[PDB]
């Protein structure tokens, strides 16, 4: 009214619009602070910083949302962290692959990583929120983003008796992390565990859409530099992603496939065997070299512990910290290739 | 004590001796093996590629075996024809040619047996419920301890124990 | 002299000498892989040009090439590498629609809007109309492999061989193509995996 | 606070740890000189290093609120070397508040009612903290009169070895050679 | 400058090799053990810096591995080492009051302190390559 | 066998690769009227707009609050605010409590106990009495 004028000017047509416009883009102070939070480079303008906030569920447009900024984003995100731990940890097993991937490039991480730049959401999209704010309904799971999976014929058995899914198709078929595909309005409710899945899919749709913001006008090596700088430097203990099913069964044909002596659990240590809170230290010899050990309450707790930590030190095997990538050779004036190690694969027993 | 300053030096505890005997005129690299389990991430030489520089003597030279607990032996005494009269006795009379019968008859594993032949569904409907006719005759007592044992199997396999 | 790993099976992984498990047709135990180092050579130069035999370590031609359900894996198998290989496949086609010099007709705004009509986001709008997942097929980059005769010279246990289609061989043709990328990029680098993913994937499947 | 990242399992585990009251020395004897006078630890000189096991306090990750105190079983207590003449002199005393039932007895007396393992007992008794944990930590105190107990088998080892024994410093250094061969 | 011993150009690269190092830096005096990564509480506001400032960290007593440490006499060599900071800011303590009373006197004096701490971020703990020296 | 776990994921560390600020917002409320805010008015025309162009990566809302004292109210990333009422105050006395603000974090105040605070493992491990020479008694 007379005492309460707008703050913001807004024609009328503004709440019909999805989103704001994008010359709106140029009066916000959330924009301006949150560029410059992340020290991009002002080839990026404020239009474009704003068009990466609104997510496909806000504005169903091919244009004004997320869609294909993500997509790029997602495809060099992935690319990055894939040859990286390849190149880190090349005994990896295909399992823990998928995992280490979905640990620094899935919904969860960049959920904290969005919030990690102070990018708060709008309750509801519309042409009156400010540019700012992250847009999305978290009502309308009709959105999904293009991938490189397939849908699997058996996908209906699959989720109903129980059908196998082995490890290998996973590469051509599943996603990147190897899950498969395809798995008026009132607000007087609470939440869902589908508004969630909804609310963390689009900040990570974001986050993506940043990168290929910038991979769109900085350029391929500002987009990696991006995304060693905020995802890669992330902290992440790949061991204790490690769950095993018959330890002492692996470690035997481990032995048995590079021709090492049979392993032989042997007492290194011992204290309080007829006690209630004993130390078993039992050591995995093949030969005379000591491959791993354990140290329990039980005999043979203490010779399944001595096996995981022989299995975890063949699949942790690292050639560097901070080892070369593949990625390094397209950036002109690098010093010639080495050829990289390579793994035959995960021991396969009984 | 009456203030943190005073408690932090009755809590005192030393530093180790090797780094007590500090170098002078000049740096020094010493050989410090501490008395802790090593982690996964010191990969032993065995376990690296043939290519990998790294492996080299050990820092010592840079500068019998303990009590056996486990060392089995595989043994194939059955025949894939003893196989087959496995296979018939197992499902012609699952309870008189149990698994521990078949075991010993034939010289091997109980595991082994079951790996050539399964009793009929009958037969092992009746297993698992014996079991679990034995398990509701725990008390609270018991029914939580065997939980807890059950736990810490899986969480030992976890890495968290 | 050590022996090539890819030629033998370890001695003490083996088992009693008989198979366990019941098999309702005998006919379909049978099944012949290559083991013969000038057929693999042949193919790897008929598909990355001549010089490709020697492009690939010894023991890395015939791991690029081996599926998991060769020998129980006990000799290694290529489902690493494959990971890495749609990563490249999937950058460089993406690439590839970005950087097309295609343009067509705009979509028109239900509410009268103007997009923001910026050049750098143009290449980006392109995907509106050509999706990768459109040029990475299966059947198309399945078929290439059989053009070029991977299916003779590729180590796989078919789940029956009278049947190869409902055993599997499309998924295990991607899953042998992405490998052989792969490996060359962390053998040769990315400048040489992304030379040959334009000219010897791209180029062939349009 | 990099140091104390890690599993503190084995830093907290108890200990078995013996010591025979009747095996000479060579660092709690007051006697070095010759070999062949080297003497048991005395009485209070063995009870002093008995009382630091059972605090804990010979770890780096001692704290005195945490009972971090390991076991310590002792042998031979019927030889508990003592000097002078505090076997029949010494006397130990006892009061019930009631005047008049002073109770009294000496070193000698005591070891023929309870044995050496009582005046061990009270030795590492009046040595440790006067404080909710030194019933605990004495209790951990195995003390025996002669060469046999029921914890030959918690004793620690080192490759089948207990310390103590004639060969466990070899087996010792013999698993340790063989933990350098790695990163 | 002083050459460095032979004995040290020959084990550093032994000890550069190991996954894991640390080092014990020394701020106006007092030793901090710390790790790449690791988050560092002064207590004291240091002057003259502000958020997103780099330091270039050039005093350190120990650079050590698991096996093998690098001890220097008052310090180690600059030239071994490169270790960096980032200033993340500046925190606060509650603040304490301390009643200063003697028995049978009324006055109760009240002293109140509430002080400022700096917080550094180790971002990076590395050791050169010293065969060209 | 290896199955993988699903439920870990990466931590961020906030000063490696990368370093952002955290406070993102800075409200500064004043009055036309009261006088307690003489001195804030004459902060947000001498010294406030030259602190705001050199902190881009904070948003600065000006915005009046009659009846009320003035009050600098700081947002940060991890969703907590810190508000000063700065009644009273001279310019140069809010410019030195808005460079609290920007230079603080939003976690509650703590007292000083440990220097180095770090989630990585011991380079040199914990220690055991299974993994050294031994110890006689």
């Amino acid at each position: 009214n007379d005492r309460f004028p707008p703050l913001e000017p807004l024609p009328p047509a503004a709440e019909s619009l999805p989103s704001p416009l994008p010359e709106r883009a140029l009066t916000s102070a959330k924009l301006a602070a949150l560029h410059a939070r992340l020290n991009l480079s002002p080839k990026i303008p404020l239009q474009t910083l704003a068009r990466t906030l609104v997510d496909a569920s806000a504005d169903e447009n091919p244009q004004f949302n997320n869609a294909n900024l993500a997509f790029v984003g997602q495809t060099l995100i992935n690319y990055h962290i894939a040859e990286w731990l390849l190149c880190k940890y090349p005994r990896l097993p295909q399992g823990i692959l998928f995992s280490a991937m979905k640990a620094y490039a899935g919904p969860k991480p960049l959920l904290q990583i969005a919030r990690s730049w102070g990018v708060d959401t709008a309750a509801v999209p519309g042409g009156e929120v400010d540019p700012g704010l992250l847009q999305f309904d978290a009502l309308k799971p009709g959105v999904a983003i293009t991938n490189f999976g397939y849908k699997r014929t058996e996908l209906a058995y699959l989720e109903k008796f129980k059908w196998r899914r082995g490890m290998a198709s996973r590469v051509v078929l599943d996603d990147d992390f190897g899950d498969v595909v395809r798995s008026d309005v009132s607000y007087d409710r609470y939440g869902n565990p589908d508004t969630r899945a909804a609310a963390e899919r689009a900040h990570a749709y974001f986050v993506r859409a940043v990168v290929g913001a910038i991979y769109a006008h900085c350029g391929r090596e500002a987009a990696k530099a991006f995304v060693k700088a905020h995802i890669m430097s992330r902290t992440l203990d790949i061991a204790k992603l490690f769950e095993f099913k018959y330890p002492t069964r692996e470690l035997a044909a481990l032995c048995a496939r590079e021709d090492f002596e049979p392993p032989v659990a042997r007492l290194l240590s011992e204290t309080g065997r007829q006690s209630r809170t004993p130390v078993f230290v039992v050591g995995i010899y093949s030969g005379s070299d000591k491959l791993g050990e354990g140290a329990a309450s039980s005999l043979d707790h203490a010779r399944f512990k001595a096996a995981m930590n022989a299995l975890k030190a063949w699949y942790l095997y690292s050639p560097g910290e901070n080892p070369r990538v593949p990625s390094d050779m397209l950036e002109e004036g690098a010093k010639p290739w080495t050829p990289a190690y390579i793994d035959m694969g995960e021991v396969i027993s009984r | 004590q009456s203030t943190a300053n005073r408690t932090k030096r009755m809590l005192n505890i030393p530093p180790h001796e090797s780094f007590l005997n500090v170098p002078v005129e000049g740096d020094r690299i010493i050989f410090n093996p501490p008395s802790s389990e090593a982690s996964v991430y010191h990969t032993p030489f065995k376990f690296l590629p043939r290519s990998d520089p790294r492996r080299r003597a050990n820092i010592y030279k840079l500068f019998d075996l303990p009590p056996v607990l486990y060392n089995p032996t595989k043994s194939y005494n059955v025949t894939p024809e003893q196989v087959e009269e496995i296979r018939e006795l197992r499902a012609k009379d699952p309870k008189k040619y149990s698994v521990t019968y078949l075991s010993n008859k034939y010289n091997c594993t109980k595991v082994f047996i079951m790996m050539c032949t399964q009793a009929p569904r009958e037969h092992q409907e009746q297993h698992k419920l014996a079991r679990a006719r034995t398990a509701e005759n725990w008390g609270p007592r018991r029914a939580a301890a065997k939980l807890d044992a059950r736990r810490r199997k899986e969480m030992l396999h976890r890495g968290e124990i | 002299q050590p022996r090539p790993r890819w030629s033998y099976t370890p001695e003490r992984m083996k088992g009693p000498g008989f198979s366990l498990n019941l098999v309702k047709d005998p006919r379909r135990k049978q099944w012949m892989v290559n083991s013969d180092p000038a057929k693999l050579d042949a193919f790897y130069d008929a598909f990355l040009g001549q010089g490709g035999s020697r492009m690939l370590s010894e023991e890395t031609k015939w791991l690029a090439v081996t599926h998991k359900s060769f020998d129980y894996g006990r000799r290694g198998y290529n489902t690493r590498l494959a990971f890495l290989g749609r990563q490249i496949i999937a950058l460089e086609t993406t690439r590839s629609i970005l950087t097309s010099p295609v343009l067509n007709e705009p979509i028109v705004d239900k509410y009268g809007r103007t997009p923001y009509n910026h050049a750098a986001l143009a290449n980006i709008d392109k995907l509106i109309y050509t999706q990768p997942l459109d040029i990475m097929d299966k059947t198309k980059i399945a078929r290439m492999g059989i053009d070029f005769g991977l299916l003779t010279v590729m180590r796989w246990k078919p789940r029956m061989p009278e049947d190869l289609e409902s055993s599997g061989v499309v998924v295990v043709l991607n899953s042998t193509l992405f490998a052989i990328i792969g490996a060359i990029s962390l053998e040769k680098g990315a400048a040489v995996a992304q030379r040959i993913v334009r000219e010897k994937i791209l180029k062939r499947l349009g | 606070m990099s140091q104390t990242v890690g599993a503190t399992r084995l830093a907290y585990s108890r200990v078995w740890h013996h010591i025979s009251a009747v095996t000479p020395h060579p660092t709690l004897s007051t006697i070095k000189a010759p070999s062949e006078a080297i003497t048991p630890p005395s009485l209070g000189r063995l009870a002093s290093r008995i009382a630091t096991i059972l605090m804990g306090k010979h770890k780096p990750i001692w704290d005195p609120s945490t009972d971090c105190g390991d076991y310590v079983v002792v042998t031979n207590c019927a030889g508990l070397y003592t000097t002078g003449h505090k076997k029949w002199r010494k006397t130990y005393y006892r009061h019930n508040t009631r005047p008049g039932s002073l109770q009294a007895i000496t070193m000698d007396a005591l070891m023929e009612k309870h044995g050496g393992a009582e005046v061990l007992r009270k030795a590492v008794s009046g040595m440790l903290p006067k404080n909710r944990l030194r019933d605990k930590r004495l209790a951990r105190l195995k003390a025996f009169e002669g060469d046999a107990h029921p914890y030959k088998e918690n004793l620690v080892r080192f490759g089948g070895k207990v310390v103590g024994a004639p060969g466990w410093e070899e087996a010792v250094k013999a698993i340790r050679e063989a933990d350098m061969e790695r990163l | 400058q002083p050459p460095i011993s032979q004995q040290v150009k020959e084990l550093l690269p032994v000890l550069a090799a190991q996954p894991g190092h640390y080092t014990t830096i020394h701020i106006h005096g007092k030793p901090y053990l710390v790790t790449e990564g690791d988050t560092v509480k002064l207590p004291f506001k240091m002057p003259g810096v502000a958020p997103g400032d780099v330091l270039r960290l050039n005093r350190a007593s120990v650079i050590g591995s698991r096996d093998l440490t690098l001890q220097g006499a008052p310090y180690v060599d600059e030239r071994l080492f490169e270790c960096r900071a980032i200033v993340m800011g500046t925190e606060s303590e509650p603040m304490r009051v301390m009643i200063k009373k003697k028995r049978r006197c009324r006055k109760k004096k009240h002293v109140f302190s509430k002080h400022k701490y700096t917080v550094l971020r180790i971002n990076q703990l590395k050791i050169n390559d010293v065969s060209s020296l | 066998t290896v199955k993988a776990l699903t439920q870990i994921s990466s931590a961020g560390r906030n000063g490696v690769g990368a370093f952002v600020l955290q406070c993102k917002k800075l409200d500064i409320h004043y009055s036309d009227w009261a006088g307690s805010s003489r001195g804030m008015n004459g902060f947000i025309k001498s010294l406030l707009p030259k602190f705001a162009a050199a902190n881009p990566q904070i948003e600065f809302v000006v915005s009046p609050r009659p009846a009320k004292h003035p009050i600098l109210m700081g947002h940060y990333i991890n969703g907590r605010t810190k508000a000063i009422c700065v009644r009273n105050m001279e310019p140069l006395e809010i410019l030195k409590k808005a460079e609290l603000l920007r230079d603080a974090s939003g976690e509650k105040p703590q007292k000083f106990k440990k220097p180095v605070t770090s989630t990585n493992p011991s380079v040199r491990g914990v220690w055991s009495p299974y993994h050294g020479q031994g110890m006689a008694v």
